[PDB]
């Protein structure tokens, strides 16, 4: 089961955020698709879903700004969130959800059909003096599969692609047999940026740090890798920076210094 | 509209740990609580559904239970990979109206202490030719996750241009942090050296770079 969120990484305040989830491996007439988000430092928050019959349900506190539709042949579900503010900056997840409404009677109480014959009865023997209670509906919810999520930032600031600079190894970054080298990913907006090394061939000993929000309103981060000091003369090291908010990818070769 | 969870829960490796989730008769009392695990850098993962049933791949040490309007997630023996944020959830008044818990951060204690490795990079020639200068102090492989970072220009304290990230865990379960000193090319060239000094527990490590040395 695949769930792929798509849409803008940046939306201006008061505008309408529109996202799409492309699905695979199941039928939208068999599974219900829901939306969940998480704002920075906050808890998971339900948005809404559209079920196998096409019925929509929403978070009551957000219903005035939400709309969810689906296209069964195109296998896509769409979410719209109008009049956005910075409280709507969050990671938005497409999900498959279990939703069921169960109708039942309390302990001991049984339906009129169960008592031997649509209301709940206590004494099935003395049906003449038994009380007729309407059933209490129970509701079942859980998230089945989670998409990877799409980070959305609400801001009036403009998109900016990153500048990538090498953090070159020298005698001052070597620890005998190993050496640290990296890339500085400077001055981009909005988040996020991901960094790989040598097109994903180099994975051991990598750490990409979280970004700083500088006073300029732009983010910067670094990614570092520990390599054998003996390889610095012969092995090539390239950091691959991806900034989807600007449709930018940068590869930067990190050359060791002769110092 | 959230279910009440403790904000922080901690335990040592091997210890029993429980996370509670208190709601009302209109949510948790419905009797179908779910539980979710969020590890930074990973999408959320469903742990429990229907009060007690484990999702696919969830280890047996995770159990869920419910007593009235309060649900509990229990780890019988805490292991290193359980360090994460945990969220309960339940429908309310409708199967399509989900309320998540306020969230619990689980910290697993017991791993060995580790002194930080510090690398200080001077501004690259590419950045200097672009009329900018950033010194990058990278701090890695330490535990516990608290350091203090200070900068020097020559031997004098740096009082401007510094930005430092909060420590966060590497893939080897140790902590790393980064600190940046933004300068003009003039400031960089005019001093004899700059230093990043990192204090962790009872030690300080200072790394120094100089414009004349490269």
């Amino acid at each position: 089961v695949q769930l792929q969120e798509s849409g803008p990484s940046l939306v201006k305040p008061s505008q309408t955020l529109s996202l799409t989830c492309t699905t695979s491996g199941f039928s939208l007439s068999d599974k219900t698709v829901g939306w969940v988000r998480q704002a920075p430092g906050k808890a998971l928050e339900w948005l809404g879903s559209i079920d196998t019959s096409g019925r929509t349900g929403y978070n009551p506190g957000l219903k005035s700004r939400l709309d969810i539709t689906k296209d069964n042949p195109k296998r896509q579900v769409s979410l719209s969130l109008s009049s956005v503010t910075t409280a709507d900056s969050a990671t938005y997840y497409c999900t498959t959800v279990h939703q069921q409404t169960r109708k039942g009677c309390p302990d001991g109480w049984s339906f009129g059909w169960d008592c031997g014959f649509e209301d709940c009865y206590d004494d099935c023997t003395d049906i003449l003096s038994s009380q007729t209670l309407s059933p209490t509906d129970t509701y079942e919810f859980h998230v089945d599969a989670w998409g990877q999520g799409l980070l959305v930032t609400v801001s009036s600031a403009s998109t900016k692609g990153p500048s990538v600079f090498p953090l070159a190894p020298s005698s001052k970054s070597t620890s005998g047999g190993t050496a640290a080298l990296g890339c500085l990913v400077k001055d981009y907006f909005p988040e996020p940026v991901t960094v790989s090394w040598n097109s994903g061939a180099l994975t051991s000993g990598v750490h990409t740090f979280p970004a700083v929000l500088q006073s300029s309103g732009l983010y910067s981060l670094s990614s570092v890798v520990t390599v054998p000091s003996s390889s610095l003369g012969t092995q090539t090291y390239i950091c691959n920076v991806n900034h989807k908010p600007s449709n930018t990818k940068v590869d930067k070769k990190v050359e060791p210094k002769s110092c | 509209a959230v279910l009440n969870q403790p904000s922080s829960v901690s335990g040592s490796l091997g210890q029993r740990v429980s996370i509670t989730c208190s709601g009302s008769s209109s949510n948790v009392g419905n009797g179908y609580v779910s539980w979710y695990q969020l590890i930074p850098g990973s999408a959320p993962r469903t742990l429990i559904y229907g009060d007690t049933s484990r999702a696919s791949g969830v280890p047996d040490r995770f159990s869920g239970s419910r007593s009235g309007n309060t649900a509990t997630l229990t780890i019988s023996s805490l292991q290193a990979e359980d360090e994460a944020d945990y969220f309960c959830a339940s429908a309310e008044d409708s199967s399509s109206n989900a309320v998540f818990g306020s969230g619990t951060t689980l910290t697993v204690l017991g791993q060995p202490k580790a002194a930080p490795s510090v690398t200080l990079f001077p501004p690259s020639s590419e950045e200097l030719q672009a009329n900018k200068a950033t010194l990058v102090c990278l701090i890695s492989d330490f535990y516990p996750g608290a350091v203090t970072v200070a900068w020097k220009a020559d031997s004098s304290p740096v009082k401007a241009g510094v930005e430092t990230t909060t420590p966060s865990k590497q893939s080897n379960n140790k902590y790393a942090a980064s600190s940046y000193l933004s300068l003009t090319p003039e400031q960089w060239k005019s001093h004899r050296s700059y230093s990043c000094q990192v204090t962790h527990e009872g030690s300080t490590v200072e790394k120094t770079v100089a414009p004349t040395e490269c």
